[PDB]
């Protein structure tokens, strides 16, 4: 998940965008 | 459980800057 | 589209909080 | 849509409740 | 205080609401 | 300290949603 | 009126700011 | 009431400072 | 006025996250 | 300035990325 | 450290109400 | 800098005012 992902480590906007419908 | 909460707070609102248009979709667990 | 920028952040924000665990999909037109 | 709805009027928590998952 | 409640551990909405005037 | 700054500036937000109409007093205290 | 309501919203991250420890009232 | 003063007008810190405790 | 005091204020968020490292300037 | 580039009309993250230091 | 990160998009927002029309140079250094 | 000082400890505005331009 993105909370897995992003939130112990910085994810960046082109990380982000992976996550969009 | 508190900064899971914050942190998924500012990540929403990245997403919607980048997503823009597109949208995205969001599930905590 | 000034506004409804500034308002869909505002929502994305309730949608995160008020639904929690559910999440949420949003979406412009 | 929820732009159409929210953003000319104020929603409460509970008609946003509805864009849930 | 509310910090020393909901900062240390989650507060549902409904907990939220009791701060409420 | 820096934590719980960054909590209570979200839990005004949350707050002002939650309450509405009937307002709110906040008191880090 | 959303535009006035998303003010609000933003006028008590302003007072949360201001006020500190001493604490504010959001009457509306 | 803060709404009215400051939603129609930019309010400076010290107009804000007057709402604290 | 205050519409354009509110737009600002997601201005520099937005700023924040697309600069990063570089930094921004908001004047 | 920025502001009355941005929110007189929706300037894109490339356009923001202007401002960049 | 994502603390940090959320942190300073907290700074940003407060530096944004104090500076006002003087505006800022925000770097992270 | 900015985010050493204001991320370790807490900052007044006064203090945060000095970063202005
Ligand atoms: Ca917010
Ligand atoms: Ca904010
Ligand atoms: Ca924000
Ligand atoms: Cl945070
Ligand atoms: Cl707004
Ligand atoms: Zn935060
Ligand atoms: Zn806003």
């Amino acid at each position: 998940g993105i909370v897995e992902q992003c939130c112990t480590s910085i994810c960046s906007l082109y990380q982000l965008e992976n996550y969009c419908g | 459980f508190v900064n899971q909460h914050l942190c998924g707070s500012h990540l929403v609102e990245a997403l919607y800057l980048v997503c823009g248009e597109r949208g995205f979709f969001y599930t905590p667990k």
